[PDB]
């Protein structure tokens, strides 16, 4: 059910708290997501953000995630034109 | 020169303890053992941090749970 | 019992009129047909006039307006059929949970025409059951029979019949019955079966009885007795037909109530469900 | 289809392995195993408490090997 | 295999309690043999965390403590082989 | 008085316990029980009533389906379960 | 027809609670008021009328002086409410609260003066006009319940002739809630 | 072999890091790469969770541990398209 | 054969017959109930799941000073998987 | 090792208002 969510800008939560955003383009039979351009969220997540939108967040561009630490994933943004 | 099945076989029926990996331990006889070494006890008292709360009755205690079997 | 009770809480304070009062005193009379109708409806009692029930199995021996009343009123709304449907399918419900046991390969629901459950001259099949390997079948045996002769033959479609009826005092015996009408429909020319071995199972409502005796094969001894156990105990038609007789009958038998809040009970005083002290 | 991992440059060589529960220990290996377990001779403990205790001939199962960091040339 | 009985209740509104507190209500669409829960238009609560609906999600099968079905559920003809 | 212990199975039955919260050869398990579409155990008035509403091949009103289904959501909210009101008024 | 009239009452008072705060379980301290309490509460099956083999103090409610002077100074009929239990659900559960109460109302029904003076352990403590009992610590609460267990056992013991030290928890549970030994 | 486990053995021979479930994260030139993703690189510095960092010759992480492994963006678009 | 002869009949037997067990599972949470369906890997499919665990106010006061709390929660139908099960018992 | 408790859906065929044939249906 994962092919029709390939290449997109989605937000992954892991299994320690640290969630990842970023275009979910590749993925595995052990739910080992490749994303790539993806940023860092652990304390803050961007909804209706009075102060700061992105708070306490990191560039990490292409993540070889494994799938035991990984909980759940969604999906957040459109997928750009690149 | 004793195998931990043919060990876990012999003691079927005999009055053990099976200490868990969270600290509880379940005291009484043991019923079978699987592949995956699941515990089975009848009759068995669950004893949280060596200090026992009451009686179960038949107890199954899973395999990535327990951590040693003691025969008492 | 329930002495002037009625279906009316014996409507007795009224301005009725003098028939209506004359029906009410009737009624006891109804009851106490109802309640000896097992011992003047029988063939002894009256001689000729072997009168079946409308859409019923029960036979009215003697022309006893009384006694039909109370027992349309009792078997309203094709209670016969209702029964025996009920009892068919939790048979069938029963050996299917019990299927691979026995080496059946499925059970089946034979087209059954409505008066078949109140048909007493002819039968029919009520269960089918087809397997995957051969039945080796005994000889005819009652239910309470715990020794059994094999029958030197196979088979691989098993019938089961289930006749229902309403015995007298005199004719109350359930396994003469059974055994009686096995013997008589199998050898029976407006009664097709679709094979010569199969078992017959009566039920005695009137008593609360039952029997087989038909052919019968290894394993399906202990499971027929214990559905018959748990139909007898826990049918949800026969329940009704209980109920229904009670109510005609007007048996107010007495109930206990329920434990006092002792120093051992008040524990559940503290659960969920809302209690209130007075 | 248990493959080994790729422990012929970490043989008869003084590393540091890592204990997954929070512990450190260093030795030499003298082998692979295809459930990353380790053989490991003349093991020091190298505790976090600031004392080496020698073992010897000790074998560390590859559930709780988290890390291992040549020490030696490799 | 009780993941047969989990893969054939697609379509279903259900919830499901993760192993960090983490409560996802939704109606799940697609679950594998090993309980790859892809639901849509769930909503889930985290342990001490403010809700979020999302219109899509993929909830893993390790990650996953418990379930919750309502009382529509027919479980005696879902659970046949 | 038996709190919920941690790491522990027998406070929270001891608890329970307290507040009252609890041929060919087979022994054939011959259980027959009446469920509904729900999944809940029916009384042997409602078997039947299911059962002769099957059998004439016609189902129960429209006031009397309202009804059912009007009982059935104030048993589900009766079972999931103004002391406060009463507190603050006094 | 007194016994109907508090039947009526009783099932009137059940009528005016909606389904969700209607109990399903009723306990009858008397046992001549099961009986009418069954015909009164025909509409609602699901509610059990059971008896009571612990008959409660409810005296001491009548005893105190705010609900003894609120029963006697109201001339019309009402079903005004109360809480026996002012804070004790935040604090503890319901069944030591409900201990508690039943202790505290054995306490003045066995004495008036006493238990008054021994449910306030100073003189600087007082009660909230919304509250009924005075409000304490969790220390200060178990040394009024264990001094009102001990004149409980005091008043046991004068009064029926035994000893102090031949009761156990389970017998001065059955005496606080009013069983036999 | 999944697309993931070729993007890892592909990542041989560059600068990339993993991050452990400990906390600590080694980043550096990655050398053997296989499709249990056991991970020995050389020369690579590792900071825990404490805030220090160090240095290391060599290191050689396993696949249980390795929480999250960052590669490059070399080869985050080619041959990963079509996936 | 032998799936009535496992360390997983206790399991079977209450699933049986319909009987009520209680699970502890890893999160320290006691789900009593009974167990409709089962399988290999632990997957206990109950009705009428009773959850009931040890909760706490979390410094209410402001000083972390409260006792502990017997919580519970009703469920319709859950299926718990056997990955977070520590332990299980049948009732008496 | 496992064990499922499935009730018997006992399909209750219908009596009246048919308009077929007597027999019931399968």
């Amino acid at each position: 059910k994962m092919l029709q969510h390939i290449d997109y800008r989605m937000r992954c939560i892991l299994q320690d708290g640290r969630i990842f955003i970023g275009t979910f383009k590749a993925f595995d039979k052990h739910m080992n997501l490749i994303l790539c351009d993806c940023d860092e969220f652990r304390k803050i997540k961007p909804k209706n953000s009075k102060q700061a939108e992105r708070e306490e967040k990191r560039v990490l561009g292409l993540v070889l995630l494994r799938g035991e630490n990984l909980v759940s994933m969604t999906v957040e943004g459109p997928p750009p034109k690149d | 020169p004793l195998n931990p099945k043919p060990f876990l076989n012999g003691l079927t029926g005999k009055p053990v303890m099976v200490k868990l990996k969270w600290g509880m331990e379940y005291k009484g006889y043991l019923v079978s053992v699987d592949g995956y070494m699941n515990m089975q006890l009848a009759n068995t008292e669950e004893y949280i941090d060596g200090a026992l709360s009451g009686h179960l009755g038949e107890v199954l205690i899973r395999c990535n749970n327990v951590l040693y079997i003691r025969g008492v | 019992w329930e002495k002037a009770s009625g279906f009316e809480e014996s409507m007795k304070w009224k301005k009725l009129t003098n028939a209506q009062r004359s029906g009410l005193n009737q009624i006891p009379n109804r009851r106490f047909t109802l309640w000896w109708s097992p011992t003047i409806n029988r063939a002894n009692v009256y001689v000729g006039f072997q009168v079946q029930l409308d859409l019923t199995g029960i036979f009215m021996h003697g022309k006893i307006p009384t006694l039909k009343i109370s027992l349309i009123q009792i078997f309203r709304a094709h209670l016969w059929q209702k029964i025996h449907e009920s009892i068919v399918m939790d048979l069938c419900q029963v050996f299917d949970q019990e299927l691979d046991a026995l080496e059946i390969e499925t059970v089946q629901k034979e087209t059954i025409h409505p008066r078949k459950s109140y048909k007493m001259n002819s039968s029919c099949a009520d269960i089918l059951l087809f397997a995957s390997y051969k039945w080796n079948v005994s000889r005819p045996s009652l239910l309470a029979d715990s020794k059994d002769v094999m029958d030197s033959t196979t088979t691989q479609k098993y019938w089961i019949d289930i006749q229902l009826r309403w015995g007298d005092y005199d004719s109350h015996d359930i396994e003469r019955y059974a055994r009686a009408k096995f013997l008589d429909y199998t050898t029976d020319n407006m009664s097709i079966y679709p094979s010569p071995t199969g078992v017959l199972i009566a039920i005695d409502l009137a008593y609360n009885l039952h029997s087989a005796y038909g052919n019968w094969f290894p394993g399906s001894k202990p499971l027929i007795q214990q559905a018959m156990a748990k139909i007898m105990k826990a049918n949800p038609a026969l329940y009704v037909l209980r109920e229904r007789i009670r109510k005609g009958l007007q048996l107010y038998s007495s109930e206990p109530t329920e434990p006092y809040l002792s120093s051992q009970n008040y524990g559940e005083l503290f659960s969920n469900q809302i209690i209130w002290f007075v | 289809k248990a493959h080994p991992p790729e422990l012929k440059k970490f043989m008869d060589k003084k590393l540091s392995l890592k204990l997954n529960g929070g512990r450190h220990v260093q030795g030499i290996l003298r082998g692979f195993d295809p459930f990353m377990n380790l053989v490991i001779d003349e093991c020091v403990e190298m505790a976090t408490s600031g004392q080496q205790n020698n073992i010897g001939m000790v074998v560390i199962r590859g559930n709780s090997i988290i890390m291992l960091e040549a020490l030696e040339r490799v | 295999k009780l993941v047969r009985f989990l893969m054939k209740l697609s379509h279903e509104t259900v919830t499901i309690e993760l192993k960090n507190g983490t409560q996802v209500h939704g109606t799940i669409t697609g679950v594998d043999v090993s309980m790859n829960t892809h639901l849509k238009a769930v909503k889930m609560t985290l342990k001490n965390r403010e809700p979020v609906q999302l219109e899509t999600l993929s909830i893993r099968g390790n990650n996953i403590r418990y379930f919750i079905l309502p009382d529509s559920l027919p479980l005696d003809t879902l659970l046949v082989d | 008085e038996e709190p919920i212990v941690n790491r522990g199975l027998a406070a929270a039955l001891l608890l329970c316990q307290n507040k009252g919260l609890l041929k060919d050869g087979y022994k054939p398990d011959v259980k027959i029980e009446y469920v509904d579409e729900t999944g809940r155990k029916l009384t042997p008035k409602e078997a039947f009533r299911q059962l002769s509403h099957r059998f004439h091949g016609k189902g129960s009103g429209k006031m009397k389906t309202e009804r059912r289904m009007k009982k059935l959501d104030e048993e589900a909210l009766l079972k999931k379960m103004l002391g406060t009101v009463a507190l603050l008024q006094e | 027809l007194a016994k109907w009239k508090t039947a009526e009452e009783v099932a009137a008072l059940i009528r005016s609670l909606p389904v969700e705060e209607q109990p399903k379980q009723i306990i009858v301290t008397r046992k001549g008021m099961l009986d009418p309490l069954e015909v009164h509460l025909l509409d609602f099956p699901n509610i059990v009328i059971k008896g009571s083999e612990l008959q409660l103090p409810f005296q001491a409610c009548l005893k105190v002086e705010k609900f003894g002077d609120l029963i006697l100074k109201a001339t019309e009929p009402q079903m005004v409410l109360f809480n026996l239990y002012d804070d004790w659900l935040k604090t503890i559960s319901s069944y030591t609260a409900f201990s508690r109460l039943i202790l505290i109302l054995r306490a003045l029904h066995v004495n008036n003066d006493r238990a008054k003076v021994i449910l306030k352990p100073d003189k600087t403590t007082i009660t909230e006009p919304h509250h009924i009992w005075p409000t304490l610590t969790d220390e200060e609460w178990i040394k009024v319940e264990v001094q009102l267990k001990d004149l409980i056992l005091a008043d046991y013991g004068k009064k029926n002739n035994v000893n102090v030290a031949s009761l156990t928890q389970s017998e001065i549970r059955d005496i606080i809630l009013g069983m036999e030994i | 072999i999944g697309v993931p486990i070729k993007v890892l053995h592909e990542a041989e021979g560059h600068i990339v890091t993993c991050e452990t479930n400990t906390g600590e994260v080694y980043r550096g030139k990655l050398i053997e790469a296989e499709d249990n993703m056991n991970c020995q690189m050389s020369n690579i510095t590792v900071t825990y969770r404490d805030g220090r960092v160090a240095q290391l010759e060599q290191v050689y992480i396993r696949g249980s541990k390795i929480r999250f492994l960052i590669l490059p963006d070399m080869l985050k678009n080619a041959p990963m398209l079509k996936s | 054969e032998e799936f009535n002869t496992g360390p997983l009949s206790v399991l079977t037997q209450s699933v049986k017959n319909n009987t009520q067990v209680l699970i502890n599972c890893r999160n320290n949470k006691k789900l009593l109930g009974r167990v409709k369906a089962f399988d290999r890997h632990c997957n206990m499919v109950l009705e009428n799941v009773k959850e009931m665990w040890t909760e706490v106010p979390k410094s209410g006061k402001g000083k972390k000073k409260s006792k502990p709390v017997n919580k519970d929660r009703y469920i319709s139908k859950m299926f718990l998987r056997g990955d977070s099960v520590i332990v299980v018992l049948r009732n008496p | 090792a496992y064990a499922i408790n499935v009730s018997q859906k006992r399909k209750y065929r219908q009596y009246m208002n048919r308009k077929g044939g007597f027999n019931r249906p399968l």
